[PDB]
């Protein structure tokens, strides 16, 4: 399985079999004859597996990297510190990458799960995506295929000198 | 849950398997075409369960089974959707893909290449249930240009004639016309949605689809011969006879309505796109059985029948009813 | 065949002549829609970086480039 | 350049000074490289005299490596000699000359203001 | 990358110390195991590249790049062993040497931590090329060709030698490695205007552009089979390879000196398609079809973003694989019919069946049938320049109509059709020929399956 | 094959018009 | 008269002498270990171990730590009432602008 | 084309079904490797951070 | 021996295998001192790679 806060699901709610007619409908033959022919089986071979997985167990690790000085509080033209800001930036980068995965993968989720009530149903996950979108695009958009934290903290730089003269032409 | 999917993967399994058979064989066979046409009976009997059971509850999913490739922010996946259209269409495609290759089993009977011409027949059906069962671009693109491409392979069947190679690559040519078009749908949907996957398409609902439905309209143009990038499917009866009765009538005429019809949620918004598409397929119902009030070639006057078919598909997509134009294809 | 394939391909040089209708002519069909392609594209591009610096261009959802 | 250090001693190889440098190893790359230079010399003098090429003179091809390896030692060694005495030379002017060389204040990115230049 | 020269060098020994009917075999074989050993480069991270020495690494650029000239080896030993059966042993070896020592020269110029060793190794790649195809090359106009292929690369190459020494004196240092963190900001003026040039126009001839591709239909086409294999499939991507190195220091103003060498590239692969539309030598059709693929990657890489990396190199490794089976199968009825004549032998699958079929998946790579990797870079590229300007999707779009009209055209002119009724020396297809198709076409394919290891240090 | 039977300059005087005509292996007054 | 010159020596076919020729030589025996070298380190060594290789990659270039750790972060910052990604990749707290 | 087609899937499967059966035979009974937090103290080696048996080898004999 | 020519470019790579991690070594300043990856030794144990 996996965790169910960072891909969220509501509850089913099914409704109850509720047969007017008095003809058998063929979906209940043949899924009793795909439980009984197919998923029996298919359940044993896997117990099967399970037990020798469970006859040597052995375990895989997630890789935890410590922060390391950014790019901001390395010297200029000092490869050793910079290299590691660096290296640590294009992590964050590929990080910042799988969320935004993540929360489309929440988008589409809702929507095919909503059906057709899904443009009331799922503004929730439309807010979040247009803010993750909109942090992303403020983030890492226009770097070029050159990239860098340098560009980054330069794109940065100039967002901030645009805020901060909007703000001050506006009091 | 674990019924409708599995029978779904299993129905495209079993057409995939006579072409491992095809692919890994020795000998001369038992009647390799009615082992093809078993397998396409045994689908069909197979997708009527899921079939059902939408009709039961409405039961639609989506089976995004295999993380292909990741560019940054794109998951394609190998993604289908198995809604509506997918549900009616797969079990019309193959009762009728079974007749055409029964009809095949003896009009097709003194060709030497027979085995070759049905593994060319069962690749046009993967690459067809390919198309309208994606649930991305890139997977519809897939079967967009497979069914081109057996198109072109079918066509020019009998390829020492020069009118066959000639009307196949003319067919080539206007399929690319409109895969110009269809390129720039995913083009527009990547720059300014990013994504591939209609769902994210649909969530989005853009207002500014005027260029992704104009590169649409051309796709379904030079798909489903509608007027300007008509000729080619005329010009298309020159390979046998199931070539035109399966392909050139029924299945693959019908994928650029079919790309129209899946993209309804973006035409019910944009009346420039339903005006653009009821006139072009008014002009094509017209202009097409106009043509074929005169032709005496049989085959051509049936062509020109399923192109004024067509563009009267074109324009029940083009007065906002969609699920009309779907049924009209089923029908 | 071996003489309309040395025709088409190794003849030509040797009797090309540099005059007034091969100039016109390749001058046109040569740096002509060099010419129009660059106008046309640093036309758009100029309006789109305008458009885009100003804060005109709806550039929401755009992250992939 | 340096025609004015190696004037107060003229015509020395190798000084005694430069027997205060370490000298190459005989496992040198750059060595083994000349001896595969004389290697090469004992198969093109066997070539160019019609005579079996791996086979004809291994005396002569074994001089030959032997020669090269033995010229090119030296050479190595007042190779490394030069440059050596290229590296002192720049030092001490640099301690001699420290108004000439001052020592720059190196300011991290968060002061450093570069001009930022979308690619769109 | 000591793990993989050191073997390459050891192929020299392995070639002039064998018996004399054992010389194939035995370069065929080791070499194949090289091409195995290839595969340790995939050790590559999200963050940095494989890095190994102070002269050599690899990143997720270079790898493919590096994965496809070892594998390209055997390929060239068992397409070219056929036509020079009848030459001296001593030549056969020498062809052989030229042969390796290109492969040599190749995997240590992809492999240049610094750029003036990527110079050396770059303009060492000439000689084996111009030797081969000026001593085994067919016709007369071999001599020409490799006139014209040297001193274009030459008089490219020669104000790039001057702009990279300039860099070492100004940076201080030509290792890639410190110039990704000591890369200044290239202001607006006429000197960086002609250090813009001098950085790129070498990597422009050797792609090729537009305008200066004239050696490429005179050296791919005068070259042997083995010789038009490693300069369609690896040599021009030196070109791509370098230039998605050295605009690192081109940077801001490549952003406005772009702009004629894309509408270059843009017109000529509208132009250079076309030619191919009606080239009567075939193996001119795949040249020009070389220099159209390559637009796209000269486009690609000058627009500079990320998806257009991507696409170029995805573009780059489908395209070595497509042309050199296309320029395979052009030399396998080269050796029926001794002409290259597209127009003289026709109706070849009346014939040849499964040489048809590979004809077929050669020419259906060629026109980037989804989901081949043809189709992948391809794909990415037109994503990107769609976004750099929206117009020139009808520029990519009519060129994708024109590389299907030639790619079918190829197809219908040679594989279907009438037989011609003279030529009668039509022989079955070899084993070795087919093996020759079936190793150009499998990893072609297979690499559909995972397309991740060939899109470059940024996907 | 050989060079005077291979494709050569325009023919100025009629004796090389008539030997492109016999070259290219048609009449001189079809030509 | 022109000099003294070998004739155009004709084409040979390697089906005359071998009927079953792989085309690697004339030799039969040498053509038929050609092929098993070429069949067996081709397409039994390189292609076959090499998609298990490449198929077997010990998570190429880190994307799939990279969605597990973003599975990780976004479950510190959903509970924690984060926002899911600051439009600021450093902290302004630790940037100096230039004043004006 | 019949002989080279019968050679091509010979020298294919010849190795091919070799490694399918070792890697079903590694998928049951060696088993994939099941997620953990790593223990205080205990640093693991570069190999032991991946899932699947032939990537940890392929981690720890080569790269 | 019979077939030593089939030796030539394998142990090529096994001595080319061994001078590359003898170039290893040769750089190995920062091992165990890189800001990231430092660590204290675990028991009977000199260096963090080789
Ligand atoms: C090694 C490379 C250098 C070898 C030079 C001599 C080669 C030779 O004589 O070959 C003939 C000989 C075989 O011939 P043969 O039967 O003895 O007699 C001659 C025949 O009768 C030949 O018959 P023929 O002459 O009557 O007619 C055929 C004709 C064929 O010729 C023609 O038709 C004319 C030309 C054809 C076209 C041109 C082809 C290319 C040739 C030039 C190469 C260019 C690329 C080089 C790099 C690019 C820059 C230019 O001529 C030849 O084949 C002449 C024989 C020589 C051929 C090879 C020439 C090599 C020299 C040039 C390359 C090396 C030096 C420059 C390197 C530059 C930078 C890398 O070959 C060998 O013996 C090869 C060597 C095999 C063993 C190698 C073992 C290596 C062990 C190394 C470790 C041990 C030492 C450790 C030292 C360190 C200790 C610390
Ligand atoms: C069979 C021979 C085939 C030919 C062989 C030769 C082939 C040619 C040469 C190939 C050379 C190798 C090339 C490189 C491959 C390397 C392996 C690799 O990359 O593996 C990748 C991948 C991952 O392998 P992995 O990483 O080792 O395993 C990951 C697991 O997490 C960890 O693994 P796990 O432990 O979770 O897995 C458990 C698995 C062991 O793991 C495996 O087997 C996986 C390895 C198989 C690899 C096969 C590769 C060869 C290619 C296969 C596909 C093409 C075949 C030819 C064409 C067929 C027609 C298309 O256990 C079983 O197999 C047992 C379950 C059996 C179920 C059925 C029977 C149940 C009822 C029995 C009733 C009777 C008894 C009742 C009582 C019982 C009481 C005890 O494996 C596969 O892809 C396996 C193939 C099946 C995938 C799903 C297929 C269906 C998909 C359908 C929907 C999608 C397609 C839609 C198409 C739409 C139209 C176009
Ligand atoms: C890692 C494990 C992987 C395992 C699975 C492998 C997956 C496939 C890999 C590639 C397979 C290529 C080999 C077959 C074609 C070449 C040889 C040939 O023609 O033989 C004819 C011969 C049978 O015909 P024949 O009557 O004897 O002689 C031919 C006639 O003369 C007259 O010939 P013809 O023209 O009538 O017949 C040729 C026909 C002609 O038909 C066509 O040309 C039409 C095809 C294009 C349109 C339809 C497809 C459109 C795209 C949809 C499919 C892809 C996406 C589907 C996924 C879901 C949606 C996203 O083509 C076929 O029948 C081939 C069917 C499959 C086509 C796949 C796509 C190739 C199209 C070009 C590129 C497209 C993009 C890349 C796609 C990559 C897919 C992996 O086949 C064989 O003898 C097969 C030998 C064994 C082949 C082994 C292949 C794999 C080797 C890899 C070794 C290392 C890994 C271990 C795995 C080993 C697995 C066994
Ligand atoms: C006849 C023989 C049949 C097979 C015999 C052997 C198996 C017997 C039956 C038991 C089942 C075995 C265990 C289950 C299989 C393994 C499960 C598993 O986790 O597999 C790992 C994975 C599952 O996906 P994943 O997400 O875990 O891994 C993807 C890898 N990353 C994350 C790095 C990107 O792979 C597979 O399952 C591979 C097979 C997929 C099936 C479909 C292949 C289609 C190929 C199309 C190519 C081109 C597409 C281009 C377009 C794509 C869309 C945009
Ligand atoms: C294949 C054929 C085409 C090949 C084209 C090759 C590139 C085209 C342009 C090349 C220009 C020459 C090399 C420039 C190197 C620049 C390095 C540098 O630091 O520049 C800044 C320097 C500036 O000097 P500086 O850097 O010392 O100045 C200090 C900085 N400022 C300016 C602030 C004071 O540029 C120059 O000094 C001159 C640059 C132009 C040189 C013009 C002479 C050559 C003319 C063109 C020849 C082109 C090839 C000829 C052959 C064609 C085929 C036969
Ligand atoms: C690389 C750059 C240079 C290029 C030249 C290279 C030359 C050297 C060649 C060496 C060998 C080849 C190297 C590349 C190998 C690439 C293949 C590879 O490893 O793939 C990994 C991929 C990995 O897939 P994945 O991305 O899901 O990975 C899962 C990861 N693990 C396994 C760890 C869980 O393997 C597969 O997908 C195997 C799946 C099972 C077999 C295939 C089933 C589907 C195939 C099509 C079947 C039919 C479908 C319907 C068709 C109907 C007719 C049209
Ligand atoms: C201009 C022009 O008409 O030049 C004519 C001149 C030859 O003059 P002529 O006609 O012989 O008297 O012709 C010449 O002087 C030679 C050509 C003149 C310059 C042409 C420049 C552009 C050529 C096409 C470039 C394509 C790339
Ligand atoms: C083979 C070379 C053999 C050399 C034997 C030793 C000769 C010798 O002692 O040369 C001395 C000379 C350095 O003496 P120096 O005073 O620096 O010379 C000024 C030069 N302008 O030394 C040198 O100049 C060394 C370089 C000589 C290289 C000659 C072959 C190239
Ligand atoms: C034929 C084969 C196929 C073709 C291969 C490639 C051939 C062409 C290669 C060079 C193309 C021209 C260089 C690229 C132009 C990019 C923008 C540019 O520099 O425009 C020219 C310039 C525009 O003016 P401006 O940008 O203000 O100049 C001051 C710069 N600080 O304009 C001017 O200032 C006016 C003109 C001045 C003279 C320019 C000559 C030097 C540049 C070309 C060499």
């Amino acid at each position: 399985s996996w965790d169910k806060d960072v891909y969220p699901e509501p509850p089913r709610r099914t409704p109850a079999p509720s047969p007017q007619t008095s003809l058998p409908n063929p979906i209940t033959y043949l899924t009793k004859a795909f439980d009984l022919l197919v998923d029996r089986p298919v359940t044993l071979v896997r117990e099967f597996i399970e037990r020798q997985h469970a006859k040597n167990k052995y375990y895989y690790y997630h890789r935890e990297f410590r922060r390391v000085p950014d790019i901001t509080e390395c010297h200029e033209k000092d490869v050793l510190c910079m290299f590691e800001a660096e290296m640590q930036w294009k992590r964050d980068y590929k990080v910042d990458q799988e969320i935004v995965n993540i929360i489309q993968e929440r988008l589409k989720a809702c929507q095919q799960r909503e059906g057709e009530s899904h443009r009331q149903n799922c503004a929730k996950e439309l807010q979040q995506f247009t803010q993750v979108v909109k942090a992303y695009q403020d983030r890492y958009h226009d770097l070029g295929a050159h990239y860098s934290a340098r560009k980054c903290l330069a794109k940065q730089k100039q967002r901030m000198l645009a805020e901060r003269k909007a703000t001050k032409e506006a009091a | 849950m674990n019924l409708f999917s599995s029978l779904t993967l299993v129905t495209l399994i079993l057409l995939t398997m006579p072409i491992a058979a095809i692919n890994f064989n020795t000998h001369k066979f038992t009647n390799y075409p009615l082992y093809v046409k078993t397998t396409i009976s045994c689908a069909f009997i197979t997708s009527m369960i899921p079939t059902m059971m939408f009709i039961h509850t409405g039961q639609e999913m989506i089976i995004s089974n295999w993380h292909w490739l990741t560019i940054q922010t794109l998951k394609l996946s190998l993604s289908f959707k198995m809604d509506f259209f997918s549900m009616m269409f797969v079990p019309v495609a193959l009762f009728v893909t079974w007749s055409i290759m029964e009809f095949s089993m003896w009009y097709m009977h003194s060709d030497p290449n027979i085995n070759q011409f049905f593994k060319y027949l069962l690749l046009f059906l993967i690459t067809m249930l390919i198309l309208v069962t994606a649930n991305n671009l890139f997977q519809l693109f897939i079967g967009w240009e497979g069914v081109g491409i057996m198109s072109f392979l079918l066509i020019g069947w009998w390829y020492g004639r020069t009118d066959a190679n000639t009307a196949a690559l003319q067919a080539i040519l206007y399929n690319r016309i409109g895969d110009i078009g269809f390129i720039l749908a995913m083009a527009w949907f990547l720059i300014n949605l990013n994504t591939w996957d209609l769902q994210q398409i649909f969530m989005l609902n853009p207002n500014d689809s005027n260029l992704p439905l104009m590169g649409l309209i051309l796709a379904a143009t030079g798909k489903s011969a509608q007027f300007g990038l008509h000729p080619w499917l005329p010009s298309a009866m020159e390979g046998p006879t199931p070539v035109s009765a399966l392909l050139h009538s029924s299945t693959m005429v019908v994928a650029g309505i079919f790309l129209l019809i899946r993209f309804y949620p973006l035409t019910e918004n944009n009346k420039f796109g339903q005006s653009i598409m009821l006139c072009l397929g008014a002009m094509t119902t017209l202009f097409t059985a106009m043509c074929a009030l005169t032709q005496n070639d049989i085959k051509k006057i049936i062509a020109f029948s399923t192109s004024s078919q067509l563009g009267l598909m074109m324009v029940t997509i083009g007065i906002n009813q969609p699920h009309l134009a779907f049924l009209h294809i089923c029908t | 065949l071996i003489r309309w394939t040395c025709a088409r391909s190794a003849n030509v040089y040797p009797n090309f002549r540099p005059n007034t209708k091969t100039s016109l002519l390749g001058a046109l069909f040569g740096i002509g829609p060099l010419i129009f392609w660059y106008y046309v594209f640093k036309t758009d591009r100029d309006r789109k970086e305008k458009l885009i610096q100003e804060g005109k261009l709806d550039r929401t959802f755009n992250i992939s480039y | 350049m340096m025609t004015g250090r190696q004037a107060r001693a003229p015509l020395q190889f190798l000084p005694d000074e430069a027997r205060s440098l370490p000298p190459p190893k005989l496992t040198d790359p750059r060595l083994a490289y000349i001896g595969f230079l004389g290697y090469c010399s004992g198969l093109i003098d066997n070539a160019i005299r019609r005579r079996p090429v791996l086979s004809a003179g291994l005396h002569r091809q074994f001089l030959y490596i032997t020669s090269f390896v033995f010229v090119g030692y030296y050479l190595l060694k007042r190779q490394d000699y030069m440059y050596a005495v290229r590296d002192h030379d720049m030092f001490s002017y640099i301690k001699s000359h420290p108004e000439d060389f001052p020592e720059k204040d190196k300011k991290t990115y968060r002061e450093v203001f570069e001009e930022f230049h979308p690619v769109r | 990358m000591l793990k993989y020269i050191i073997p390459t060098m050891m192929l020299m020994p392995l070639t002039w110390l064998s018996k004399n009917s054992m010389i194939w075999i035995n370069t065929t074989l080791h070499s194949l195991l090289i091409s195995l050993t290839s595969l340790l480069l995939l050790n590559q991270f999200g963050d940095n590249s494989l890095n190994f020495s102070l002269t050599f690494f690899s990143d997720s650029l270079s790898t493919p790049l590096l994965i496809l000239t070892m594998w390209l080896l055997p390929l060239m030993l068992m397409a070219s062993q056929h036509h020079l059966s009848k030459e001296n042993l001593a030549r056969k070896k020498l062809f052989i040497s030229m042969l390796i020592l290109l492969q040599l020269f190749l995997i240590m110029t992809f492999t240049a931590t610094e750029l003036i060793f990527f110079y050396i190794m770059f303009e060492a790649t000439l000689v084996p090329t111009l030797i081969i195809i000026t001593r085994w090359g067919n016709q007369t106009e071999r001599l020409n060709a490799g006139l014209y292929f040297l001193f274009y690369t030459l008089a490219g190459s020669l104000p790039l030698l001057v702009a990279l020494i300039y860099i070492q004196n100004t940076m201080g240092s030509l290792n890639f490695l410190i110039l990704q963190y000591w890369v200044q900001p290239m202001p607006n003026s006429w000197s960086n205007t002609f250090m813009w040039l001098a950085c790129m126009m070498a990597f422009m001839v050797k792609m090729p552009l537009y305008g200066l591709h004239l050696w490429l239909p005179k050296a791919h086409v005068e070259a042997p089979i083995a010789g038009s294999m490693v300069l369609a499939a690896i040599l021009l991507k030196l070109g791509g390879y370098g230039m998605m190195r050295i605009t690192l220091l081109l940077n801001p103003i490549t952003d406005f000196m772009a702009y004629p060498f894309i509408m270059l590239s843009l017109w000529g692969m509208i132009m250079t398609s076309s030619i191919c539309l009606r080239q009567t030598d075939l193996k001119s059709l795949i040249a020009y079809s070389s220099v159209s693929h390559m637009a796209l990657v000269i486009v690609a890489i000058l627009i500079q973003t990320p998806w257009s990396y991507m696409g170029a190199t995805a573009l780059m490794i489908a395209h070595g694989l497509t042309s050199s089976m296309l320029f395979c199968l052009a030399n396998s009825n080269y050796e029926r019919v001794h002409s290259r004549t597209m127009i003289l032998a026709r109706g070849l699958q009346t014939l040849l069946p499964l040489m048809a079929a590979w004809w077929l998946l050669a020419s259906l790579t060629n026109l980037a049938l989804p989901p081949s990797i043809n189709l992948i870079g391809e794909l990415f590229v037109v994503m990107s320049t769609f976004s750099w300007s929206n117009i020139t999707i009808i520029l990519m779009g009519l060129n994708m109509v024109i590389t299907a009209l030639y790619s079918l055209y190829m197809l219908i002119t040679t594989q279907r059709g009438k037989h011609t009724h003279h030529i009668n020396n039509i022989l079955p297809s070899f084993t070795r020929e087919n093996a020759l198709m079936s190793l150009h076409m499998l990893p072609l394919l297979l690499l559909s399956l995972n397309p991740k290891i060939i899109l470059g240090p940024l996907y | 094959i050989t060079k005077d039977m291979l494709p050569g300059p325009y023919p100025k005087t009629p004796e090389e018009r008539a030997a492109a005509a016999k070259k290219y292996n048609m009449r001189v007054e079809d030509y | 008269l022109r000099w003294q010159e070998d004739p155009e020596p004709e084409d040979e076919n390697l089906y005359e002498k071998n009927p079953d020729s792989h085309g690697y030589d004339k030799d039969p025996a040498v053509d038929v270990w050609n092929m098993r070298v070429v069949f067996f380190f081709g397409f039994s060594i390189v292609l076959v171990l090499g998609s298990t290789f490449v198929a077997y990659l010990p998570d190429y270039r880190m994307q799939e730590w990279a969605r597990r750790e973003a599975e990780r972060l976004v479950k510190y910052r959903e509970a924690h009432g984060l926002p899911l990604m600051e439009s600021n990749c450093f902290d302004p707290s630790k940037i100096q602008l230039p004043e004006d | 084309d019949k002989r080279f087609l019968k050679l091509l899937r010979f020298y294919i499967l010849l190795t091919g079904i070799p490694v399918v059966i070792g890697i079903t035979l590694i998928n049951v009974f060696i088993g994939e490797a099941e997620l953990a937090e790593i223990p205080e103290g205990y640093v693991p080696e570069h190999w032991e951070y991946f899932k699947h048996p032939i990537s940890r080898w392929i981690a720890r004999t080569f790269f | 021996r019979d077939h030593w020519i089939h030796v030539l470019v394998p142990v090529g790579f096994v001595f080319g295998y061994y001078l590359d991690r003898k170039n290893d070594e040769k750089l190995a300043a920062f091992r165990n001192k890189s800001l990231l990856y430092k660590r204290e030794l675990k028991p009977q144990e000199e260096v963090t790679w080789k």
